[PDB]
């Protein structure tokens, strides 16, 4: 399963 | 902007037997960036209908890729892998040897 | 903090309008929210850098937004409907995780869309002096200010004593009531209280003023009728202490 | 043994020639099970191993929507990263992200990791406590400050210690026949004359899994990493792996050399002589 | 990303316990927030689940069985009077977008130590015999109702703070321009019988 949370640099 | 040179290995999925259907591999690893050109050659000519693995990479961020195609080794048929990359002054040929 | 302009806006329906938003310096996520009366904020559009992240709950038929350089953003309604009357809030985040982060909100833009401008009225303001009975009973003096007959509900009331704004001793109705509750276009009224010591009220050099800022029409709105055009304006009323 | 799950994200800008290219793969141990390529036709997460296909359609709708979502954020990241380094809009740049969880022989959480890379250089990594960041340069400090304020690590620690290992165990049980096997290496040795007084001995390990293996040469029983040659372990392309190690020895002396194959599918290490 | 705040209004006394409900319905991965907006102030963050933090005496605990994130505090204060908003960041939506609940107004009634309920009459400072009536100095238990006459206007009870004297007081105002309206017959809801009606 992929992690859900969308992060940005 | 970093650059790494691809390492090349040409080999068969199974031990070679003259006249026996097999798979010819060209494993390209350790390179950066990702755009790379890889052809499998029969008697010096590009083999069409070559598949390759999905792009991935190692702990140190360099990518690796497996190119492969169905073939039947004969004793006279030469086989090779030809790779071009921004880290090479000219394409590199690695010939398939039965024992490497 | 987040900046927004303008703070209040009256327009007629089928007209257009543009809101402006300046995020906190260096914030990569920007949001436009719509907050209708009695409801929570509802997201209109979310930007990361200059790109749109979430367009979904945005009426594309009439709403449009832009953040061309990933800094400030403009939202537009063309054309406006009555149902668009709401508080429009923009907000921003540092941006490392979009909305999964603290969101910092601007002050908002209270938009009021009307069937026509002819209903708009500034307030009348009147101060009522403290009663002698209350003085006698409590040795405190309560002044009352009424702002009456203003439409729509676009007022900020403040008290000014000897030329300073005062906050201690003050009580302003959080909401205004309807002057005739039957009507749709009913005018509003509002009250506020300033309570001071009896000695302060008994000093005839002390000057009290009640100040109501009204937000009505702009210089550009067409005005036709015999009464004065009800533009943004400050209406005050004063009283002096008396022995 | 130990087991692991890793995801790999790569995104490559190509200015003047469309959106960046985004590829995602997932592994369990040394076995790929999913892939996604933002240029491929299906626009879907796709299975690369037999056991994952019994998840059902909701898994694939789920994973496709998420992988598409993260394809957009590495797209944005390429824009942002070019600003942080004030590079021009003309050049092609790449972004990589890796993360995963390790599990022990009792199938409990061992460690977790989550790291980011820009143009093949370390940019930011989650430290081993899963609570603080290793940032390299000054542009990374910004990203570190953004992620610190966002509590990204707390969110990542919850995934790595919960969702990740739980789904690893799920995969480990559904893929039992492929993921929990041990194929002992088939071994042989070849001998090639080089000069009239030197000769190459090659020790071969074929058809072994997992990929960890040790091939060592000894002369009269003492380890000899002098005149040797040891190639990188390579995939056979049917799920198994391949390796060899060679030494050049003076002819007439081949019987003094031993190759020792260490692998988990081998109850006892293997000595081979010519 | 449904976020349900069931109660619109919560009214408690200073020093009584506070529980603002919040339930949510989301099939994915959520992050939960509470936001607060004090009057004439900006919407602002109160706390975040994953910070495991307590803010301004407030705690909230995520119950995943009950899908709740209730905001709790054992001793309510007057500075706590504000609007509260439950919010859900939904990780399976683009940009982990945020969905707010409907809001709950929190009113913390003050504790009037020395009540002295009286109704007064005030006269206008400009044009004559405009005048209004002020019910003031009643306890927080006194609720103020409107008037049967819809041409008499009556405002809710409102608390002012004379901080230099440390004195709190409630007040409510009624007026009418109906020229025969009296302060004696203005606040006919349930006031205290000890109410001081100034003589004339």
């Amino acid at each position: 399963r992929l992690q859900s949370l969308q992060t940005y640099v | 902007m970093i650059q790494r040179t691809p390492k090349i290995q040409v080999y068969s999925r199974h031990p070679a037997e003259n006249g026996k259907s097999n798979f010819l591999n060209c494993y390209v690893s350790g390179f950066h960036p990702s755009d790379i050109e890889v052809d499998l050659l029969k008697n010096g000519e590009r083999i069409e209908k070559v598949e390759h693995s999905d792009l991935s990479f190692s702990k140190d961020w360099s990518f690796y890729l497996l190119y492969y195609t169905e073939f039947t080794p004969t004793e006279k048929d030469e086989y090779a892998c030809r790779v071009n990359h921004v880290t090479l002054s000219q394409p590199k040929i690695v010939k398939w040897d039965r024992d490497m | 903090g987040v900046a927004q302009s303008p703070r209040y806006k009256i327009i007629e329906k089928r007209q257009s309008v543009a809101f402006w938003c300046n995020p906190i310096s260096g914030h990569a996520t920007l949001y436009w929210y719509q907050q209708i009366l009695g409801q929570g904020p509802k997201l209109l559009i979310q930007f990361q850098n200059n790109g749109v992240v979430d367009d979904s709950q945005l009426p594309k038929d009439r709403f449009s937004a832009e953040r061309l350089k990933g800094v400030d953003s403009t939202l537009k309604i063309q054309p406006a409907k009555l149902e668009d009357s709401a508080v429009y809030l923009c907000a921003s985040s540092l941006g490392g995780a979009g909305g999964a982060d603290t969101q910092y909100f601007g002050p908002g833009t209270r938009l009021t869309v009307l069937e026509d401008l002819k209903n708009v009225f500034p307030p009348e303001v009147a101060v009522f002096e403290p009663s002698e009975a209350e003085i006698s009973h409590t040795q405190k003096a309560t002044l009352v200010c009424l702002a009456t007959g203003f439409y729509p509900d676009h007022v900020e009331l403040s008290w000014w004593v000897n030329g300073k704004e005062v906050h201690s001793g003050v009580c302003t109705d959080p909401q205004p009531l309807k002057e005739q509750p039957a009507l749709n276009d009913s005018r509003y009224a509002l009250s506020s209280r300033l309570r001071v010591s009896a000695t302060f009220w008994q000093n005839p050099r002390n000057h009290f003023r009640c100040q109501v800022q009204f937000y009505g029409l702009s210089e550009n709105d067409e005005w036709t009728q015999d009464r004065a055009k009800p533009v943004t304006q400050i209406v005050s009323a004063e009283a002096w202490g008396r022995a | 043994g130990s087991h692991s799950m890793r995801y790999f994200f790569t995104s490559v800008s190509r200015p003047g020639r469309g959106e960046p290219r985004f590829i995602a793969v997932g592994y369990v141990d040394d076995t790929q099970f999913v892939r996604f390529d933002s240029d491929a036709a299906s626009q879907r997460m796709e299975p690369r191993a037999p056991w994952i296909e019994q998840e059902g359609p909701e898994y694939w709708d789920g994973e496709t929507r998420k992988v598409k979502a993260h394809s957009q954020t590495h797209r944005v990241d390429l824009g942002t990263l070019r600003g942080y380094y004030n590079q021009s809009e003309a050049g092609s740049h790449t972004v990589q992200r890796m993360y995963g969880c390790d599990v022990g022989s009792d199938w409990r959480f061992l460690r977790g990791y989550h790291q980011y890379a820009y143009d093949g250089k370390d940019y930011i990594a989650l430290k081993e406590d899963l609570r603080s960041w290793t940032a390299a340069d000054m542009a990374a400090q910004t990203t570190k400050h953004k992620w610190e304020a966002a509590h990204v690590a707390e969110q990542l620690r919850a995934y790595l210690e919960g969702t990740c290992v739980e789904w690893l165990r799920r995969y480990l049980e559904n893929g039992k026949e492929t993921l929990q096997r041990t194929d002992a290496p088939k071994t042989h040795m070849t001998h090639h004359a080089v000069s009239d007084h030197e000769a190459t001995l090659r020790c071969w390990a074929l058809s072994f899994y997992p990929a960890e293996i040790t091939l060592t040469w000894q002369r009269d029983g003492e380890d000899q990493t002098q005149d040797t040659e040891l190639v990188e372990t390579r995939p056979a392309g049917d799920g198994t792996f391949q390796k060899w190690a060679a030494v050049v020895v003076p002819s007439g002396q081949e019987q003094r050399y031993t190759c020792h194959v260490q692998h988990e599918g081998l109850p006892k290490p293997l000595t081979l002589r010519w | 990303q449904r976020v349900t705040q069931p109660e619109k209004l919560l009214s408690v006394f200073k020093g009584a316990p506070v529980e603002l409900k919040c339930n949510y319905s989301y099939s994915g991965s959520p992050e939960l927030f509470w936001y607060v907006q004090y009057s004439r102030q900006r919407l602002q963050l109160l706390l975040r689940h994953i910070s495991r933090e307590s803010i301004k005496g407030f705690t909230a605990d995520l119950n995943k069985g009950e899908t709740s994130f209730h905001l709790k505090k054992p001793f309510a204060q007057e500075e706590d009077s504000a609007m509260y908003y439950c919010a859900l960041s939904g990780f399976n939506n683009a940009g982990n977008m945020l969905t707010f609940g409907g809001g709950t107004r929190l009113m913390v009634k003050p504790n009037i130590q020395n009540p002295d309920p009286a109704v007064y009459q005030l006269r206008d400072s400009k044009s004559s015999d405009k005048s209004v009536c002020l019910f003031t100095d009643f306890d927080s238990q006194t609720n103020v109702s409107q008037s049967k006459d819809s041409d008499v206007y009556i405002t809710d009870k409102c608390v002012l703070d004379m901080r230099s004297m440390d004195f709190k007081s409630n007040s409510a105002v009624a007026w009418s321009n109906k020229s025969d309206f009296a302060c004696a017959n203005a606040f006919n809801n349930s006031i205290i019988p000890e109410d001081t009606f100034f003589p004339s």
